């Protein structure tokens, strides 16, 4: 009756539209992005385009979706249950700051051992580098981690302590794996290395489901 | 100094749980002893509403009880027409973790808010039909979790902030905080007559406030977990908390305490919305089992059982005729129910 | 008379074969049916696995029903029904390789593939499978429709080699199935470790080889078998043929219902 | 210093209001209910010609 189909038809270019986006709903990667002020949070996001915050970005034709949570905590179940879809949890710290490695490790703590983020993997980026080369050599780590064993004026020592210290941190019932990459924010292959560690973490799901039991 | 006002606020607490304990001389049970059950109450899917690709937590009826508005994790909202199926609005939203919507009791706005810290205002009735983020609230330091319009020009937030803001939409300002709760503000119901609206926040607590003075008239606790729903009797003068602790609770303004619990045995999933009929005789639920559960308001009995949806009811709305219930879920259907 | 018919370059008889081919088939079809109503019934594995699995259990039933009905030639004259069986069984099988393909296809899109999103729909998962062995009947009907039907048998003729139509379809669809199926034993194999630390190794050597088996029966590789029957000298290979595929819908069943936690659960709401 | 304050002054407004006893309100409850149960289209399903949907 005159209003009657136009309003059809408008419902019918709504749908379409809907559908249209369905496409790319159902084959979207989404990735909590979690960092400080100082691990260089801002350039990687920069190179890699080069409140809460989007990204949205392509890699090899596969939808990503980065959700940069600035400093936001909640410890309640509805804004943990807000991230409940997330394949994984990308984590930026600065490695060379010891003084502020302990916060680093305490956020770590409290967001991956949520009863929600069971069964998303950890993506951890260990950026600065090559500015742990210099501050390696000159400063002790036992200075600050008294556990520590091993040469600290020894790079590979160091990196495997705080890799371990990041692995610790993680209780019971690890279902998926822990990914560290030691890289610099300006790195082009951050990308490639996100892809690679998501690609992963999907054939773990994908191979539990063809388990029978 | 500090010892002396410690001591007094556990003196002023004694004394109000020494008054609410001389006002309660018999309980609404015993009352309601002689009145006949109800019956076993059938609603069947009358519309199912699809559309949405993702997580609905979010839905609000209109004022002529027809129109329909919906938040998905998606990012976008729709204004559903419940009577023929037809969406008569898809609006993206700039945040796609949207938590709360509104629509306006003129029809001319709606409201929405979540992760992003804004309750963004959009004008639904433009020139040449074109939907536009009419206003942006800012001012709350948390995630906003409820909004409901007093008029078009004002309404009502709470957030994370353990806060309650009423705010100007012309002006953009907050014209008056609420501040009194420990922890994150969930819900929120305004009053029918517009004049105060209860909030219930993670802290066990249910606070009623005025809007005008700005205010903490009551409050109510009694709850064990965090208060997920809360909505005012049809009267206004009582109002009914659902919470995390598997338990609705209805409290009374003026007796200001607790009348009657409702439970059960085999419930042991938190509730994520609580509404009344238009009578106020029935206490409709929405569960974290997959279900929605009838309560009679006045006996404590389930009185039926809506059991349509295949994830987690997130919301529910009742037109305010009466005569359809609206259930949102987590597996993205809308369900009408008669 | 016996399931070998369809794979053999002769008429192959032996009354044993004949009894083992109707008690399988009589287990194959009720599991069959189980199959289809669980694949249409429980919602919670509703996706392109149970689509592709109900096509693939639906054609099977259909083939082995006209297979049981009508593959017997009475008289020795090969008369209309007989053509008609027999493009219908060469239709049911070469429709039931399809979707056997599809699997293939989709574990590609599990194991290779991985991100999810890229892949066919419904409706052309049945266009493939339903369309593409009609093509096949179709332009070999047309070039040669006097190869269905045999006085021996309603199924194809091996004189002029008419049942290499059903074999070569069948031969290419086993290899790609094989490459998939060793890619997805490999990576499997690789991540059983990190998907289930502690479940040891002969737990581990259990739990792989009844996965192994659940996608080879999905795949058609069992049908191998029978591409080498051509003369007496292989019994051997006939009758593991013939056990093996008269048997393979009651495999799917226990292997893809009983083996599935979410249908026991379905199977233990709905009583 | 202040939060003690405003708690205890809170509380005193709290404290200082008119309260009634339980079974006036719950009286109260059961009069609107009993007064609006014919309007109640959930509570008393209206006839398939009235219904919208």
């Amino acid at each position: 009756s005159a209003e009657d189909k136009a309003a059809v038809e408008r419902s019918k270019m709504i749908d379409k539209c809907l559908s249209r986006e369905k496409t790319y709903v159902k084959r979207l990667v989404k990735i909590l992005l979690l960092g400080a002020d100082n691990s260089g949070k801002s350039t990687f996001l920069k190179q890699m385009r080069i409140g809460i915050h989007e990204y949205d970005f392509e890699i090899k034709n596969v939808p990503f979706k980065m959700v940069d949570v600035g400093g936001q905590r909640s410890e309640r179940k509805r804004w943990f249950e807000c991230f409940d879809s997330v394949t994984s949890i990308l984590f930026l710290v600065d490695s060379s700051d010891f003084n502020r490695l302990t916060e680093s490790l305490n956020d770590f703590e409290t967001i991956v051992n949520n009863r929600v983020f069971s069964n998303v993997s950890i993506i951890l980026f260990l950026n600065k580098t090559d500015l742990l080369e210099e501050k390696v050599q000159i400063v002790s780590i036992k200075d600050y981690f008294l556990e520590f064993e091993g040469d600290p004026h020894c790079l590979r020592d160091v990196q495997k302590f705080l890799v371990e210290c990041f692995r610790n941190k993680r209780r019971d019932q690890q279902q998926k794996p822990l990914y560290h990459h030691f890289t610099t924010a300006i790195n082009t292959e951050n990308a490639r290395l996100i892809f690679r560690d998501v690609k992963d973490t999907i054939l773990h799901d994908n191979l539990k489901q063809l388990m029978l039991q | 100094e500090l010892d002396q006002l410690r001591q007094e606020a556990e003196q002023l607490k004694n004394q109000i749980r020494d008054a609410r304990k001389a006002c309660a001389d018999a309980t609404l049970s015993q009352i309601t002893n002689n009145i006949d059950p109800v019956g076993r109450i059938q609603m069947r899917t009358r519309r199912t509403l699809r559309g949405h690709l993702a997580k609905i937590y979010a839905m609000h009826w209109g004022t002529d009880s027809r129109l329909l508005v919906s938040a998905s994790q998606d990012g976008k909202l729709i204004i559903w027409d419940s009577y023929t199926t037809n969406k008569v609005h898809a609006i993206p939203l700039r945040s796609s973790w949207v938590m709360t919507c509104a629509y306006a009791p003129s029809g001319n706005y709606v409201a929405c808010g979540g992760l992003d810290n804004i309750c963004s205002i959009y004008n639904l009735k433009t020139r040449e039909g074109n939907v536009r983020v009419s206003r942006e609230l800012a001012g709350h330091t948390g995630y906003l979790s409820c909004c409901r319009f007093l008029d078009d020009n004002q309404i009502v937030t709470s957030s994370g902030d353990t806060t309650c803001a009423l705010w100007d939409i012309e002006t953009g300002q907050q014209t008056t905080t609420f501040t009194g709760h420990t922890g994150d503000v969930m819900s929120l119901s305004l009053a029918p007559d517009t004049r105060l609206f209860v909030s219930g926040a993670c802290d066990a607590s249910a606070k009623l406030w005025d809007v005008r003075e700005g205010m903490c008239r009551q409050t109510f606790t009694g709850h064990e977990s965090d208060i997920n729903a809360i909505c005012f009797f049809p009267n206004g003068n009582a109002f009914a908390t659902g919470s995390d602790d598997a338990t609705c609770r209805l409290f009374d303004l003026r007796a200001d305490q607790e009348l009657m619990t409702y439970s059960h045995d085999n419930i042991i999933c938190g509730i994520t919305s609580v509404s009344f009929s238009k009578s106020g005789r029935l206490l409709l639920a929405g569960y974290d089992d997959f279900n929605c559960n009838v309560w009679d308001a006045l006996k404590a009995d389930r009185a039926g059982v809506l059991a349509g949806h295949d994830n987690r009811v997130s919301c529910l709305g009742v037109t305010d005729d009466g005569m359809a219930v609206a259930t949102g879920s987590w597996d993205s259907f809308l369900k009408i129910w008669n | 008379s016996s399931f070998a018919i369809l794979m053999a370059h002769y008429d192959v008889e032996d009354w044993k074969l004949t009894l083992i081919t109707r008690v399988g088939l009589a287990l194959s079809l009720f599991c069959l049916l189980l199959c289809i109503l669980t694949f249409l019934l429980v919602r919670p594995i509703q996706g392109s696995r149970t689509t592709i699995h109900l096509h693939l259990c639906i054609c099977l039933f259909v083939g082995s029903t006209i297979f049981l009905a009508g593959i017997e030639n009475e008289g020795g004259q090969v008369g209309l029904r007989c053509r008609l069986v027999a493009g219908l069984l060469h239709y049911c099988f070469l429709a039931a390789f399809c979707w056997m393909s599809l699997e293939g296809l989709e574990l590609y899109f599990l194991v290779v593939r991985v991100f999810q999103g890229q892949g066919l729909s419904t409706r052309w998962l049945c266009l493939i499978g339903y369309g593409v062995p009609l093509l096949i009947v179709g332009v070999s009907a047309a070039i040669y429709s006097k190869g269905y039907g045999r006085p021996r048998y309603c199924w194809l003729d091996f004189e002029q080699g008419f049942l290499w139509s059903f074999l070569g379809p069948v031969t290419f669809i086993i290899l790609c199935n094989a490459v998939i199926f060793v890619t997805t034993v490999w990576k499997l194999t690789q991540k059983f470790s990190e998907i289930n630390p502690d479940m040891k190794k002969l737990k581990k050597a259990r739990a792989l080889t009844i996965t192994a088996i659940a996608q080879l029966f999905l795949l058609g590789c069992t049908w191998v078998f029978g591409l080498f029957i051509f003369d007496d000298r292989s019994l051997v290979l006939t009758y593991v043929f013939t056990i093996l595929n008269c048997l393979q819908g009651a495999f799917l069943y226990l292997l893809h219902c009983l083996l599935n936690k979410k249908v026991r659960e379905e199977y233990r709401k709905w009583a | 210093i202040a939060q003690a304050r405003k708690l205890v002054e809170q509380l005193k407004m709290e404290a200082n209001i008119d309260r009634i006893k339980v079974s006036k309100a719950a009286a109260d409850l059961m009069a609107y209910c009993e007064a609006h149960a014919k309007e109640d289209p959930l509570l008393t399903p209206v006839p398939a010609s009235e219904n919208p949907f």
